[PDB]
RNA sequence: CGCGGCACAUCCACCUUGUGGUGGGUGUGGGUAGGGGAGCGUCCCUCAUUCAGCGAAGCCACCGGGUGACCGGUGGUGGAGGGUGGGGGAGUGAGAAUGCAGGCAUGAGUAGCGACAAGGCAAGUGAGAACCUUGCCCGCCGAAAGACCAAGGGUUCCUGGGCCAGGCCAGUCCGCCCAGGGUGAGUCGGGACCUAAGGCGAGGCCGACAGGCGUAGUCGAUGGACAACGGGUUGAUAUUC
RNA sequence: GGGAUGAGCUGUGGGUAGGGGUGAAAGGCCAAUCAAACUCCGUGAUAGCUGGUUCUCCCCGAAAUGCAUUUAGGUGCAGC
RNA sequence: GAAAAGUACCCCGGGAGGGGAGUGAAAGAGUACCUGAAACCGUGUGCCUACAAUCCGUCAGAGCCUCCUGGGUGGUGAUGGCGUGCCUUUUGAAGAAUGAGCCUGCGAGUCAGGGACAUGUCGCAAGGUUAACCCGUGUGGGGUA
């Protein structure tokens, strides 16, 4: 999947527009991710966050603006590296 | 027009007609009087209905915070819930149908002088 | 013999409304300093405390 | 014969009259077993 | 007959005088089988157009409308698809078939609650007890209504829980529900021993094929042969420990 | 009430199968079915018979007769 | 239900179930759950109804009740007249002939073929048309047997 755990994502659709967040855990089978601070669900005691569909978040660039991402080849290992658009870094 | 509380006993395992037989003794009386008539009614349906009025009175006094003494069962009615279906074998290989009828008993008590 | 025809609503109800419960005569009693309401035939037992008042 | 019903169970006679080996001993029986496989019966 | 609305057929006069319209006559308009003609409603497709989360469909109510099938408006409910028009296509319309499926009435709170052994009291448990527990009285069977085996059933056995289904009532109980546990053999009953009826049957004989029958043989107990008794013990096994 | 040492009853195991079996014979019985079992298939058998066949309106509107018929409650042709 | 956010906690209740809170856009979505029709079952309420013989309606019609401006809606209907269910099938049925307890859903002239006849319509016309087949992403173009 293109949204992994460690990376920070921005919510692009849902109640929490513009919510910067970092993925706690991804569920590629259900195409969801758990993001910090996103859709704060007030659970009855005996408040946590519920997973959000991966279509509703875009990976942040680590250079500010959100982005779609693609891949290139590093030429060293042959691995396909996740890279951004808007100058295609990291 | 009067402050009221509702209680519902849903899927109670008594026929609606028998429930009605026992609630027609207490329709329109004060809660305490109705509880006494149901205490002393030999019909078995008096038990469930009695605790329905008791629950309605308790809701009135606890959630509504109003006086139990001024409390009258304003509208009580039993309608039919789902009926389970059973087979009772009869003579010569016939199979007849038994119906386990259940009731939803609704009570609205209101407080009034 | 079997019913020739189904009863109408009116006829069914006219018969069925007569299936009602006999009303019990209730009188007030005061045992142990507290008021209660009991059938009249059970007054003796109520005063002897033989009636579980619930 | 008063009171005695038609099915008197006896597992050995059930097996010797309707059993798998009895079926497999004739072409009609094998046809029946293959027909029940084809229909998908759990019991063959 | 009068006055008003509609329709069909036909006739006469104007308008592109037959695709036919308009006006006016005249006649006609009960109807089963049946013929002919013209339409309503549902769904799907295409084209165009237009509504729809500021709320489609469906459903409900009310107010209106048309000559009919039916239609529209408004509101409620609801939550994602509709409307109109030119065409195209139908699993296109139900009240009847002792029609089919499901739901629900009527009979009716009626019959019945399954042997003619028979229950009772006290105490207990429990929210709840005629039915469960304990004790004691009373009664019934006792060539069974007792104790066992085989067949059959399959965990129903025991313990601990449970109590909205089941038990012809209720249920705290249960052969019900749940979980765990429980069945110990040299000698018992079978096999590893034997054969009967009968079955199958190498080869074989017969038969267009399919196959039939059958020899050797091999199965097949209900029979033959074959070595254990008494006592104790568990909640549940015991000629098994 | 009949038999109840017998042409007895009964268990276990087996055999006979559908124009076939078996029958101390009743057309009895052959899985609650038997003057030819049951199941599946031919198969959506066939039925001159019974029943049913669903929205609307407009116009017209019968026949129940003749002839023939293995025909007479069917059908052909005529008539309408 | 978009997401279990599947109702914490409190109260009645042995439980079941419910009430209040809470979640949710919505609980007029509460694991008996989308929409939620009809039959069928209540409860409340307006009118009528215990001297009347009723295919249950229809026309006439008082009076009440309701909602709007004496008048008009909507509900009811004292009272008067008229009035023999529906279907099938029959010479003829309200028929004491058949079928139907009720509701909802389903359930019957369809399709094929260069078939046959007749018609409406369209193309071409002393001609008309292809069949198989061939070539095309198609519904198009060839194809004379
Ligand atoms: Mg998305
Ligand atoms: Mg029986
Ligand atoms: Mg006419
Ligand atoms: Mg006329
Ligand atoms: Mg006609
Ligand atoms: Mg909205
Ligand atoms: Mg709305
Ligand atoms: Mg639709
Ligand atoms: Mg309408
Ligand atoms: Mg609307
Ligand atoms: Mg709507
Ligand atoms: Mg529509
Ligand atoms: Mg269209
Ligand atoms: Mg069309
Ligand atoms: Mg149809
Ligand atoms: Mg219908
Ligand atoms: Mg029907
Ligand atoms: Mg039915
Ligand atoms: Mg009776
Ligand atoms: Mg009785
Ligand atoms: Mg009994
Ligand atoms: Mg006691
Ligand atoms: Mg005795
Ligand atoms: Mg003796
Ligand atoms: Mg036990
Ligand atoms: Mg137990
Ligand atoms: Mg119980
Ligand atoms: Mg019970
Ligand atoms: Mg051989
Ligand atoms: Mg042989
Ligand atoms: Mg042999
Ligand atoms: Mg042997
Ligand atoms: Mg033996
Ligand atoms: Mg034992
Ligand atoms: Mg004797
Ligand atoms: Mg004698
Ligand atoms: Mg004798
Ligand atoms: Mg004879
Ligand atoms: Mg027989
Ligand atoms: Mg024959
Ligand atoms: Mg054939
Ligand atoms: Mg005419
Ligand atoms: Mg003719
Ligand atoms: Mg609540
Ligand atoms: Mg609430
Ligand atoms: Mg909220
Ligand atoms: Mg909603
Ligand atoms: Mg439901
Ligand atoms: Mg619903
Ligand atoms: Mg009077
Ligand atoms: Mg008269
Ligand atoms: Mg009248
Ligand atoms: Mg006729
Ligand atoms: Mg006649
Ligand atoms: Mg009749
Ligand atoms: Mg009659
Ligand atoms: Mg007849
Ligand atoms: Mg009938």
């Amino acid at each position: 999947m293109k949204v992994h755990k460690g990376d920070t994502v921005l919510v692009i659709s849902g109640k929490d527009k513009g919510a910067k967040g970092k993925v706690l855990q991804a569920y590629p089978d259900r195409n969801r991710v758990l993001v910090e601070g996103v859709n704060r669900i007030k659970k009855h005691t005996a408040t946590q966050e519920a997973p959000i569909h991966v279509s509703n978040v875009m990976v942040v660039d680590s250079d500010g603006k959100p982005t779609r991402i693609g891949y290139r080849v590093d030429e060293e290992t042959g691995k396909r590296v996740r890279i951004s658009k808007r100058n295609g870094k990291d | 027009e009067y402050p009221s509380a509702v209680a519902k006993a849903r899927f109670v395992r008594v026929s609606p007609r028998k429930a009605r037989r026992v609630i027609d003794l207490v329709r329109g009386r004060s809660v305490s009087d109705a509880l006494d008539i149901l205490r002393w009614a030999p019909q078995a349906a008096s038990g469930p209905v009695a605790k329905v009025i008791a629950s309605a009175a308790a809701n009135a006094q606890n959630n509504g915070g109003l006086d139990p003494a001024t409390l009258v069962v304003a509208t009580v009615y039993a309608d039919q819930g789902p009926t389970a279906k059973r087979i009772r074998p009869r003579a010569q290989g016939r199979a007849f149908r038994i119906r386990r009828r259940t009731s939803h008993i609704t009570v609205v008590v209101e407080s009034r002088p | 013999a079997v019913p020739k025809r189904r009863k109408s609503r009116s006829n069914t109800r006219s018969r069925r409304s007569q299936w009602k419960a006999a009303k019990t005569e209730l009188v007030g009693v005061t045992v142990a300093g507290h008021a209660h309401k009991v059938p009249r035939r059970l007054l003796k037992a109520a005063r002897l405390g033989l009636i579980d008042f619930d | 014969t008063k009171g005695k019903r038609t099915f008197q169970p006896n597992n050995r006679r059930r097996a010797r009259v309707h059993g798998f080996r009895l079926r497999m001993r004739t072409r009609a029986g094998r046809s029946i077993v293959s027909s029940r496989r084809r229909k998908g019966r759990r019991t063959l």
